[PDB]
């Protein structure tokens, strides 16, 4: 069909030929990445003889914009500011990264572009020359207390890394190599950590899970941050740091910024700033219904051309049984106005004594995004009579929402009401009337829903357990 | 089959120079595509290049052995 | 069939409140004047129940009220019968619909309805 | 064959038209 179709482009260019198609090129030329993802593709064995690669290697850094500077054959460095690396300021070279080396010894130059990419934006410092030079040295303190701060906590407990991750001071940290910056992992969700029953062991994958990225911003006011290791001293249990001035006023602070943006809820921004004064988003900007900002959050993860149009009716089908989840946003809470939140990107910290309070209180808002997050699908459910059991979540407090169900065997409405006061412990009670079924016991939910993943899910349960008694 | 061996390898030819055109057009999964179909195809032109092998060892003797009957029987 | 699938039923697909009324009524050939059938008790019920009342319901309610449809001394006995208290939003809901009948109660119907009206206050 | 094609593809990378050309006069051969 498009195969012949192809055919019938080659009869077209015989017609016209791969000559003339060169000539074409290089007169658009007189006038990246997709090469590199197909050469894999072609990779059954890679390019033995490489007669130039210098000049291809110099058309990189023109489109980068970088400055190459050439010692022999062997050696080319791409200068800019401190930014000089060498494929054979300030600071020694670091490392021979065997990442960017074993991309350039394979076929994969547009890996080694990205890299770049990575070093360029990491110091697209608005302070230049000392200033910059000091900057990057506060970074390299933080990196280094942040560091020490994730060893104490596996000396104190051999725990494995999906413990460290989940419930660890930091969290499972990667130093930062070439231009990747350091990674946290605040969160691994049960229903992703297994795909399609993964055990971590030490290889963790980078982006499997949530990550939180540590840098040096610059920023329109003056801040006071560590310029040496401030950890000289370390309390055995926990941390201890050593009193600031030491220390300058760059005009900058340090940022743990998101990749996707989290939605955050207007408690959660009063309960973080508590610890922290540092204006999170200073400018009072929007704030709407915190339900429909996780709805765009589930959806947006995988994008689609049609917009779901779900109206807050969520629709799920499960091994057993349909359901119909309706998100009821807007309802009000006791203060009498609905949860409201705003997308939250970057979160400022002058030092790292007030991150364990800020991750603390960040990881149960990402676990209650996470539960009622397993919910939102792209189901087009229309004119389902069979089965069919719908059940919906209203916002009855910050940190709280119900899910009120029929009951299974009798008639009367049920209602779970589900408290993320943990990241790993919700803590939920049903409510059933004086004379009704004994639906569940919440033990025996608790047990399937942590073996598993996810919220939609946790709904099966209580019905098919209620169903076998 | 030596003029179906000529045309599967005219066809793989002829593909192979209108993907190029393609390329310098483009410079996404049309051209992913392309690539894997192609994949298939001149992998199973790489094993007819191996039969190709061994047409030179045992086609070649079996060639000769009929060319060399012909004279001998004159 | 019952009130209850009837009123889940307009939660499930998005109803609006005039939509429901139709459709109540296609539901139910007698009307009995929806308060034989305990209509203010139903959407009560269904409406206080996942702790934050539920926007839907409570619109269905105030335009069964606000529309004749239901008699102000149902949907007093059925705000009577309510109390748990714990709950700051669901009666101050309860106190919004009292807040839209009251100082106006007039039944226009039988003696006994004005004296349902009189143990309904 | 194939292998003096992946060499040719290495030259297109690098740089071209005389490589599809060489292909050419490979096919002839």
């Amino acid at each position: 069909l498009s195969k012949m179709s192809s055919l019938l482009e080659r009869l077209h260019a015989k017609f016209n030929p791969w000559s003339e198609t060169i000539k074409l090129v290089r007169q658009v030329m007189e006038k990246q990445h997709l090469v590199s993802c197909l050469e894999t593709l072609q990779k059954a064995l890679k390019v033995t003889s490489l007669p130039a690669m210098t000049d291809r290697l110099e058309s990189i850094a023109r489109q980068n914009g970088l400055g190459s500077h050439l010692s022999a054959s062997g050696t080319e460095c791409y200068i800019t500011s401190d930014m000089f690396y060498v494929e054979v300021h300030h600071g020694e070279n670091p490392v021979s990264c065997p990442e960017l080396v074993q991309q350039l010894r394979e076929k994969n130059f547009d890996e080694f572009s990205k890299h770049l990419k990575g070093l360029v934006n990491l110091y697209n410092l608005p302070g230049d020359n000392k200033l910059k030079t000091k900057m990057y040295l506060a970074l390299q303190s933080l990196e280094q207390d942040l560091s020490k701060m994730a060893i104490m906590y596996w000396k104190a407990t051999n725990a494995g890394p999906l413990d460290k991750i989940l419930h660890g001071s930091v969290g499972y940290l990667t130093p930062r190599s070439g231009g990747h910056l350091m990674n946290l992992k605040y969160y691994v969700s049960p229903s992703d950590l297994l795909d399609d029953i993964i055990l971590h062991e030490n290889n963790v994958s980078r982006s499997l899970g949530m990550n939180a990225s540590v840098t040096i911003e610059g920023t329109s006011a003056v801040y006071k941050l560590p310029i040496a290791p401030l950890i000289m001293g370390s309390h055995p249990v926990d941390n201890k740091w050593t009193p600031s001035f030491n220390s300058v006023d760059l005009p900058a602070c340090f940022f743990l910024k998101f990749p996707q943006p989290i939605p955050v809820s207007r408690a959660f921004v009063q309960k973080l700033q508590n610890c922290t004064g540092i204006p999170l988003f200073e400018t009072q900007p929007t704030y709407a219904p915190l339900y429909e900002l996780i709805t765009q959050f589930e959806l947006s993860k995988d994008p689609d051309p049609i917009p779901l149009n779900h109206n807050m009716r969520f629709y799920a089908a499960l091994p057993g049984q349909q359901h119909c989840y309706f998100l009821n946003k807007d309802a009000p809470l006791p203060d009498g106005r609905s949860l409201q939140g705003t997308l939250v990107s970057k979160i400022t910290f002058q030092h790292p004594g007030r991150v364990p309070l800020i991750l603390n209180l960040i990881r149960h808002q990402v676990a209650y995004n996470t539960l009622i997050g397993s919910c939102v699908k792209r189901t087009i459910l229309k004119e389902d009579s069979p089965g069919l059991l719908q059940f919906e979540v209203c916002p009855l407090s910050e940190s709280r929402f119900s899910v009120s169900f029929q009951h299974p065997v009798n008639d009367s409405l049920v209602c779970v009401v589900m408290d993320v006061q943990d990241s790993t412990h919700v803590s939920c009670k049903l409510y059933k009337g004086l004379s009704d079924a004994l639906i569940c016991t919440d033990d025996f939910i608790a047990k399937v829903v942590q073996r598993c993943m996810s919220i939609p899910v946790t709904m099966r349960a209580i019905r098919r357990k209620a169903e076998t008694i | 089959t030596r003029e179906r061996l000529l045309s599967a390898l005219e066809d793989l030819e002829v593909l192979s120079r209108e993907l190029i055109e393609m390329l310098a057009i483009s410079r996404e999964n049309q051209v992913l595509e392309l690539l894997i179909h192609r994949d298939g195809e001149f992998q199973e032109l790489m094993k007819l290049a191996l039969n190709q092998g061994k047409i030179h060892h045992e086609m070649q003797v079996l060639e000769k052995e009929v060319e060399k009957r012909d004279s001998d029987i004159q | 069939v019952n009130l209850k699938q009837a009123i889940l039923q307009a939660w499930k697909e998005r109803w609006s409140d005039y939509q429901w009324a139709i459709n109540m009524k296609k539901f139910f050939p007698k009307g009995a004047t929806w308060d034989i059938l305990n209509l203010a008790d139903a959407l009560l019920e269904q409406a206080m129940i996942g702790p934050s009342p539920n926007p839907l319901i409570l619109s269905y309610l105030k335009y069964a009220i606000s529309s004749q449809m239901v008699s102000y001394s149902s949907v007093l006995t059925a705000i009577s019968k309510f109390d748990d208290f714990s709950r700051d939003l669901c009666v101050q809901a309860l106190l919004d619909i009292m807040d839209m009948f009251c100082d106006r109660l007039s039944c226009h119907g039988k003696a006994e309805e004005c004296i349902g009206l009189c143990r309904a206050l | 064959f194939l292998p003096l094609v992946h060499n040719i593809i290495k030259c297109m990378d690098k740089d071209q038209d005389l490589n599809a050309l060489k292909s050419k006069f490979q096919e002839m051969r």
